[PDB]
RNA sequence: UCCCCCGUGCCCAUAGCGGCGUGGAACCACCCGUUCCCAUUCCGAACACGGAAGUGAAACGCGCCAGCGCCGAUGGUACUGGGCGGGCGACCGCCUGGGAGAGUAGGUCGGUGCGGGGGA
RNA sequence: CGAUCAACGGAUAAAAGUUACCCCGGGGAUAACAGGCUGAUCUCCCCCGAGCGUCCACAGCGGCGGGGAGGUUUGGCACCUCGAUGUCGGCUCGUCGCAUCCUGGGGCUGAAGAAGGUCCCAAGGGUUGGGCUGUUCGCCCAUUAAAGCGGCACGCGAGCUG
RNA sequence: CGCCUCCUAAAAGGUAACGGAGGCGCCCAAAGGUCCCCUCAGGCGGGACGGAAAUCCGCCGGAGAGCGCAAGGGUAGAAGG
RNA sequence: CUGACUGGGGCCUGUAGAGCACUGAUAGGGCUAGGGGGCCCACCAGCCUACCAAACCCUGUCAAACUCCGAAGGGUCCCAGGUGGAGCCUGGGAGUGAGGGCGCGAGCGAUAACGUCCGCGUCCGAGCGCGGGAACAACCGAGACCGCCAGCUAAGGCCCCCAAGUCUGGGCUAAGUGGUAAAGGAUGUGGCGCCGCGAAGACAGCCAGGAGGUUGGCUUAGAAGCAGCCAUCCUUUAAAGAGUGCGUAAUAGCUCACUGGUCGAGUGGCGCCGCGCCGAAAAUGAUCGGGGCUUAAGCCCAGCGCCGAAGCUGCGGGUCUGGG
């Protein structure tokens, strides 16, 4: 017995995995927001970023943006440029959207 | 006395066309099937009639993923 | 009460050869051991007909050992109606699931009225200690009329033995007899010809 | 190690793949003998027509 | 007499009679049984004649168990037609029976009665039979 | 390189159901709100945003339990590629190579990769 | 774009019958006769022993089912014969089988006798005349020891009839 | 009498009979593309008119519902709403 | 050098078998909506059901168009063996497009057909050339270039017709079974097992006895052990069923089981295997191919030898192809 949440997650993720791009996964808790860029072919995380790791502070949206910018900076350092956004169970909106926009401002390609 | 049967349709020649370890070229049909008895895996596309075919030159590989179904992959040469 | 049966070890001998020599191929096992064995067919038969899967059969092995067993399984030749193989379950100090004979004491009132006592279970499945195996379990069926029934829940169990089937399981029933006086109605009984289940646009 | 294979029973009446096995072994006439290296590929054809053939191990 | 109340298909291919029984080879209800020594299609009318012979012998008392069922439709073309023009019409039903099958069982009756009833029943059947008695071997199945 | 948690994969129930117990510092969740973004064929339930008083009740995680579910030998058998016999037949056997399914013994209340946060 | 060209690879844009007044080319590649194979059907014989027979399963019978034999019926099949194997019935002439109609010999009987019933042995001989109808068959008349049943290309048209 | 589905069909493909069963000669302007969201049948308990079955609430329920129409394949980690 | 065939390896599959989880079928039991029926009510409910029964569960099964399972095999690709009247490519010339028998797997037919229709294989076709099978396209043996008054074998044979054993050892059969058939029937014969009952004297025969409640009852018109049941209880016993059969209109009577005596060692009833017996009637004259065969010249088990083909060998020759 799966949940709307679980189905929704599988649905958007399966679609992403088919394209074979590096996958930018985003986890959003009530307090924090997390991103890891994943190689689903080797099943390994390449680069990571979070509000919990950066000790970010303020408004959740503005924070999200910043963790996005951060993820970008580290990513570009490893030669990671093109990526596919994994909104998972979340609408593309608000905090997730902000992180996405922050990733793009950093020059992550998507 | 007569029969109200006597009908049958043409055989459709369905099945796997390229088995694991076979060297295929892109476009090569791998499987003819009704619905997804096999699912397209890496470097394999699927047509409107569920036909599996190779997207790249390479070597065919099969994989049974339990409840996730049987998949057909092509491994680049 | 308790039975003894000489057994022997076997390795590569063909079951067919053994069987043609009058030897019954078998196996003996538990969580600790597994050995290919054979027993003399007629000797085994004399025992098993008494012992069944109910009473302990100790096997006198040629290496001097003596292992207490229960017959777990007997494979029958479906054509010739003859045993072709035995599973010997080697007992140990742990409680064990097994079949214990039901002994039906009393003559059902239904039977006096012409009925028939259908003994649905002639033994019952039970967890019990090897040191604790009862010889039977009595059941009072004298109260049963046509058509009343007894269940495993109605079983009065001896100390240290626990029912290993659902108490809902029926164990005896008293049924109406065959009767010639019914034959005539059955013979003049018309049957409706079989209905064929609808395929296609018809359901 | 080698196999001396003698054809002793006629392939007439036997399935064509047995007739072909005989040809792979180079056996073409009754009572004809061939000494073949003992490899699995050869052994495989010799076993296929064992009911036609007489085999001996040599040297 | 015995036949399916309903079916998915009106007619069945004839198939084969190789081998010992699939199952049904041990006494499972009564004290005595009638076991098949030869393969055959046993008709519903044969089964009923066997039944009636046994209850007639018992008169009143005892219990008969019929352990085979004729679910296989039997087909025959109308007399004097030629080959072709489709499969013949269903004329009856048969139970497929192979060697080792316990066809009938009795209970609630003395050994003399059971032996005799099963004997008479056997004479109504198109095959050789054997009378058997419930065994530890049966019980262990 | 060890334990806990959070993400995310892999094996595809030995991983599941049920029962019981356990965890809030951290994390996660519920939670507090509905101004703002966004939202309900009605509903801030969901989706979403801003929060941080409280609670681990729900959910989730982690243990333990074999009632169920799942897995499951070894023996032996059915069946059989190839080779031979027997029957008037329905059919029945032998040799060699292969060899189930059911059932029995027994197993199982998961295992593992990568990256985070924390602990030693 | 115009196809129930649906006989759906679709002969013409355009098409039904009849022949005992018939004709040719072919086929035993294919029917009707006879044979053959088969034996469902047919005829006969068994097994079982429910029940009938005042009583008594078996004198005489035999529910429901079961196993066969024969190759005289009606068929199935299509194997020799379509550069021909003349097909019903009768007459003539037989000859064979026996599952026997009579005569001969038996057992059982619900065999008193006489007469029967039923089964067993037995094919040597015998097995009528007539009315009806093409008839075979069958019904009928008068008798009889009896008025048998089948096979022989449903025996016999280079023997007759028709 | 063409076409589709299943079986016969002897575990690749193919495979006949006047063998066993069913369908087609349409349809849809959305019943098509895409993005987003949602998840069934059924069982039990509860609820005016309301019923075996209308709509509502709770619990169980991996797919037995649905997918225009035959059958088969497929399918909720959607092809279904 | 890629071929048929073969070794290894991977992938594909849903048959045989099996199973019942799905679709359906399914006997019995349990449980339990729904009716039928019976008591009891119209005041709307109650109680009883040896009644037909859904769902569910249990035991036990069935299926081409069922599958929780699932072989042996088969297919295909890769590497390797494979030099063959193998393979692939281009082109010239065809013929064939009536098949048939047999084995196995199915369908149709009737678990018919020298039947019919497919599948895999085979042989005849075209090997009606050769040996065997009495004779006989396709069953067994075997693929005939020619010659030999040489040898070895195959199937099949070795008593005579008729080449080679009246060969050797163990067993069975008495029916000419062998040398056409089934349900079924039977103190035919032999081998194994299983029981009992027996010198606390059995079985067989010959001796007695075989009895009371009791002509017992559901129970009816006769029903006295012996015309159906839903009955078998006791008494005196050495023993004797409320009875095995014959008997009777019922009675009676005979007998059984039954206990004692007489003899003195075995006796009775099961079951598994081998070989025989009956069941067994069809048409011109019979017959296993014939003669004839019985510790076989039959059947089963185990042997040694030989005969036997146009197969194989020896010798000589031809021709084509390949190598010198
Ligand atoms: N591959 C095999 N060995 N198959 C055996 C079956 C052959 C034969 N029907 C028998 O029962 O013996
Ligand atoms: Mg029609
Ligand atoms: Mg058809
Ligand atoms: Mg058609
Ligand atoms: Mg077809
Ligand atoms: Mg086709
Ligand atoms: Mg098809
Ligand atoms: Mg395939
Ligand atoms: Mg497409
Ligand atoms: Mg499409
Ligand atoms: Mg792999
Ligand atoms: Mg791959
Ligand atoms: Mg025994
Ligand atoms: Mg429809
Ligand atoms: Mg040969
Ligand atoms: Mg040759
Ligand atoms: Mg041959
Ligand atoms: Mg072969
Ligand atoms: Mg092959
Ligand atoms: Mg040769
Ligand atoms: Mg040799
Ligand atoms: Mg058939
Ligand atoms: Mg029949
Ligand atoms: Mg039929
Ligand atoms: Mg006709
Ligand atoms: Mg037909
Ligand atoms: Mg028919
Ligand atoms: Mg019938
Ligand atoms: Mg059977
Ligand atoms: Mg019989
Ligand atoms: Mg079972
Ligand atoms: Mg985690
Ligand atoms: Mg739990
Ligand atoms: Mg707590
Ligand atoms: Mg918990
Ligand atoms: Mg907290
Ligand atoms: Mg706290
Ligand atoms: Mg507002
Ligand atoms: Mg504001
Ligand atoms: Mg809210
Ligand atoms: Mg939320
Ligand atoms: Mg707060
Ligand atoms: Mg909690
Ligand atoms: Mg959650
Ligand atoms: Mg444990
Ligand atoms: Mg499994
Ligand atoms: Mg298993
Ligand atoms: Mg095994
Ligand atoms: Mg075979
Ligand atoms: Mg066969
Ligand atoms: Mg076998
Ligand atoms: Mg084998
Ligand atoms: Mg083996
Ligand atoms: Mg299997
Ligand atoms: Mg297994
Ligand atoms: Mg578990
Ligand atoms: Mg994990
Ligand atoms: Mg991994
Ligand atoms: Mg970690
Ligand atoms: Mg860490
Ligand atoms: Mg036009
Ligand atoms: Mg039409
Ligand atoms: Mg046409
Ligand atoms: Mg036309
Ligand atoms: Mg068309
Ligand atoms: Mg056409
Ligand atoms: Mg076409
Ligand atoms: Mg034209
Ligand atoms: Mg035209
Ligand atoms: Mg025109
Ligand atoms: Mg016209
Ligand atoms: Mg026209
Ligand atoms: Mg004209
Ligand atoms: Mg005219
Ligand atoms: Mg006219
Ligand atoms: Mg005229
Ligand atoms: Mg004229
Ligand atoms: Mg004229
Ligand atoms: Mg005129
Ligand atoms: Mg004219
Ligand atoms: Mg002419
Ligand atoms: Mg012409
Ligand atoms: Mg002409
Ligand atoms: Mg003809
Ligand atoms: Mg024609
Ligand atoms: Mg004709
Ligand atoms: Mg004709
Ligand atoms: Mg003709
Ligand atoms: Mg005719
Ligand atoms: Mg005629
Ligand atoms: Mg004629
Ligand atoms: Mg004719
Ligand atoms: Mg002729
Ligand atoms: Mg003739
Ligand atoms: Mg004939
Ligand atoms: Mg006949
Ligand atoms: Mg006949
Ligand atoms: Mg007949
Ligand atoms: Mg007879
Ligand atoms: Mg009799
Ligand atoms: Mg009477
Ligand atoms: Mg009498
Ligand atoms: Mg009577
Ligand atoms: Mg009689
Ligand atoms: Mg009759
Ligand atoms: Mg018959
Ligand atoms: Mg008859
Ligand atoms: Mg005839
Ligand atoms: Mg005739
Ligand atoms: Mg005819
Ligand atoms: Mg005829
Ligand atoms: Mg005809
Ligand atoms: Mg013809
Ligand atoms: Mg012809
Ligand atoms: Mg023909
Ligand atoms: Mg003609
Ligand atoms: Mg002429
Ligand atoms: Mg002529
Ligand atoms: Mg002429
Ligand atoms: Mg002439
Ligand atoms: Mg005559
Ligand atoms: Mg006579
Ligand atoms: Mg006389
Ligand atoms: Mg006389
Ligand atoms: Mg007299
Ligand atoms: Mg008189
Ligand atoms: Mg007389
Ligand atoms: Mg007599
Ligand atoms: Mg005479
Ligand atoms: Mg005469
Ligand atoms: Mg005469
Ligand atoms: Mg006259
Ligand atoms: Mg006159
Ligand atoms: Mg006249
Ligand atoms: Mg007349
Ligand atoms: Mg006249
Ligand atoms: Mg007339
Ligand atoms: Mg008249
Ligand atoms: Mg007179
Ligand atoms: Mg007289
Ligand atoms: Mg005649
Ligand atoms: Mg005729
Ligand atoms: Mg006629
Ligand atoms: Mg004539
Ligand atoms: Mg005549
Ligand atoms: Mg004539
Ligand atoms: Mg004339
Ligand atoms: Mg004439
Ligand atoms: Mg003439
Ligand atoms: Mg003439
Ligand atoms: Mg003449
Ligand atoms: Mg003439
Ligand atoms: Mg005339
Ligand atoms: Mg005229
Ligand atoms: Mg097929
Ligand atoms: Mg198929
Ligand atoms: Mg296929
Ligand atoms: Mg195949
Ligand atoms: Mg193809
Ligand atoms: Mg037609
Ligand atoms: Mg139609
Ligand atoms: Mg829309
Ligand atoms: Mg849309
Ligand atoms: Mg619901
Ligand atoms: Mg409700
Ligand atoms: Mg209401
Ligand atoms: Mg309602
Ligand atoms: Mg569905
Ligand atoms: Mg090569
Ligand atoms: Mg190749
Ligand atoms: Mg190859
Ligand atoms: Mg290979
Ligand atoms: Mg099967
Ligand atoms: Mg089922
Ligand atoms: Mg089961
Ligand atoms: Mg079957
Ligand atoms: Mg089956
Ligand atoms: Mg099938
Ligand atoms: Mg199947
Ligand atoms: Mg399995
Ligand atoms: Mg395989
Ligand atoms: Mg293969
Ligand atoms: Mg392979
Ligand atoms: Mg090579
Ligand atoms: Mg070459
Ligand atoms: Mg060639
Ligand atoms: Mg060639
Ligand atoms: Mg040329
Ligand atoms: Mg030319
Ligand atoms: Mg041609
Ligand atoms: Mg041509
Ligand atoms: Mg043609
Ligand atoms: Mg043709
Ligand atoms: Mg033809
Ligand atoms: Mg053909
Ligand atoms: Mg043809
Ligand atoms: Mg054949
Ligand atoms: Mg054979
Ligand atoms: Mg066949
Ligand atoms: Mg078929
Ligand atoms: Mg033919
Ligand atoms: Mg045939
Ligand atoms: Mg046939
Ligand atoms: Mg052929
Ligand atoms: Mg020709
Ligand atoms: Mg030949
Ligand atoms: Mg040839
Ligand atoms: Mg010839
Ligand atoms: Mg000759
Ligand atoms: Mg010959
Ligand atoms: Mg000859
Ligand atoms: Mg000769
Ligand atoms: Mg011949
Ligand atoms: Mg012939
Ligand atoms: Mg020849
Ligand atoms: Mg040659
Ligand atoms: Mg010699
Ligand atoms: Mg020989
Ligand atoms: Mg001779
Ligand atoms: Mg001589
Ligand atoms: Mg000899
Ligand atoms: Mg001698
Ligand atoms: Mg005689
Ligand atoms: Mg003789
Ligand atoms: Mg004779
Ligand atoms: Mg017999
Ligand atoms: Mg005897
Ligand atoms: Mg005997
Ligand atoms: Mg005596
Ligand atoms: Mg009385
Ligand atoms: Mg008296
Ligand atoms: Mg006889
Ligand atoms: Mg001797
Ligand atoms: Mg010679
Ligand atoms: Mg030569
Ligand atoms: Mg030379
Ligand atoms: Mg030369
Ligand atoms: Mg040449």
């Amino acid at each position: 017995r799966l949940t709307a949440y679980e189905r929704r997650k599988f649905r958007v993720r399966n679609r992403i995995k088919r394209t074979g791009r590096l996958r930018l996964s985003v986890f959003r808790s009530l307090k924090h927001i997390y991103a890891q860029i994943i190689d689903d072919e080797k099943g390994v995380t390449l680069v990571s970023a979070s509000s919990l790791a950066l000790k970010l502070k303020g408004n959740k949206t503005e924070v999200a943006r910043q963790v996005g910018r951060a993820l970008a900076e580290k990513a570009l350092a490893l030669g990671i440029k093109q990526v596919a956004f994994d909104r998972g169970p979340y609408k593309y909106h608000g905090r997730v959207k902000a992180l996405a926009e922050g990733a793009r401002e950093g020059g992550l390609e998507f | 006395g007569s029969t109200r049967n006597g009908r049958d349709s043409q055989a459709k020649r369905l099945g796997v066309k390229r088995y694991e370890g076979q060297v295929v070229r892109a476009g090569n049909i791998l499987v003819r099937q009704r619905g997804t008895r096999f699912k397209p895996g890496k470097n394999v596309g699927m047509g409107r009639d569920f036909t599996l075919f190779a997207l790249v030159d390479g070597v065919v590989e099969f994989q049974d993923r339990g409840r996730l179904g049987r998949y057909v992959h092509v491994r680049p040469l | 009460m308790e039975y003894r049966l000489k057994a022997y070890y076997r390795e590569g001998e063909k079951p067919s050869a053994l069987r043609r020599a009058g030897k019954l191929p078998g196996v003996m096992y538990n969580r600790h051991l597994n050995r290919k064995v054979y027993v003399d067919l007629v000797e085994f038969d004399k025992v098993f007909r008494q012992a069944s899967i109910h009473h302990v059969i100790v096997l006198e092995l040629p290496d001097g050992q003596s292992l207490p067993t229960l017959v777990r399984q007997v494979n029958l030749d479906k054509r010739r109606r003859r045993p072709e193989h035995v599973d010997f379950f080697v007992l140990s100090d742990e409680p064990v699931e097994m079949y214990v004979p039901l002994r039906f004491v009393g003559t059902p009132a239904g039977v006096r009225a012409g009925g028939v006592l259908q003994e649905i279970h002639r033994d019952i499945l039970v967890k019990v200690s090897p040191r604790n195996i009862p010889e039977f379990i009595e059941v009072d069926v004298s109260g049963l009329e046509i058509g009343d029934s007894l269940h495993a829940s109605d079983l009065k169990l001896p100390p240290g033995v626990e029912l290993a089937v659902s108490p809902e399981e029926t164990i005896a029933a008293v049924v109406p007899p065959e009767d010639v006086e019914k034959l005539a109605e059955e013979a003049a009984a018309e049957v409706a010809e079989p209905e064929v289940i609808k395929k296609g646009k018809e359901e | 190690p080698r196999l001396k294979v003698k054809l002793v029973k006629s392939p007439i009446g036997y399935p064509k793949d047995q007739k072909a096995a005989l040809k792979a072994l180079g056996l073409r006439r009754l009572q004809q003998e061939r000494v073949l290296e003992d490899t699995p590929a050869i052994r495989g054809n010799v076993e296929k027509v064992a009911h036609l053939v007489r085999v001996e191990v040599v040297e | 007499m015995l036949m399916p109340r309903r079916m998915k298909y009106r007619k069945q291919q004839r198939g084969r009679l190789k081998g010992a029984t699939k199952g049904g080879d041990y006494v499972a209800f009564g004290d005595y049984g009638l076991v098949a020594l030869e393969p055959a299609w046993i008709t519903a009318q044969q089964i009923e004649a066997a039944r009636v012979a046994m209850v007639r012998h018992f008169r009143r008392g005892g219990k008969i168990f019929i352990r085979i069922f004729p679910d296989k439709p039997y087909t025959k073309k109308p007399l004097e037609v030629r080959m072709g023009k489709g499969k013949g019409n269903v004329e009856g039903y048969v139970a497929v029976v192979k060697p080792g099958r316990v066809m009938f069982e009795v209970a609630g009756v003395t050994e003399e009665q059971a032996m005799e009833a099963l004997r008479i029943a056997g004479h109504k059947l198109p095959i050789k039979t054997k009378i058997v008695r419930r065994d530890a071997y049966d019980e262990a199945q």
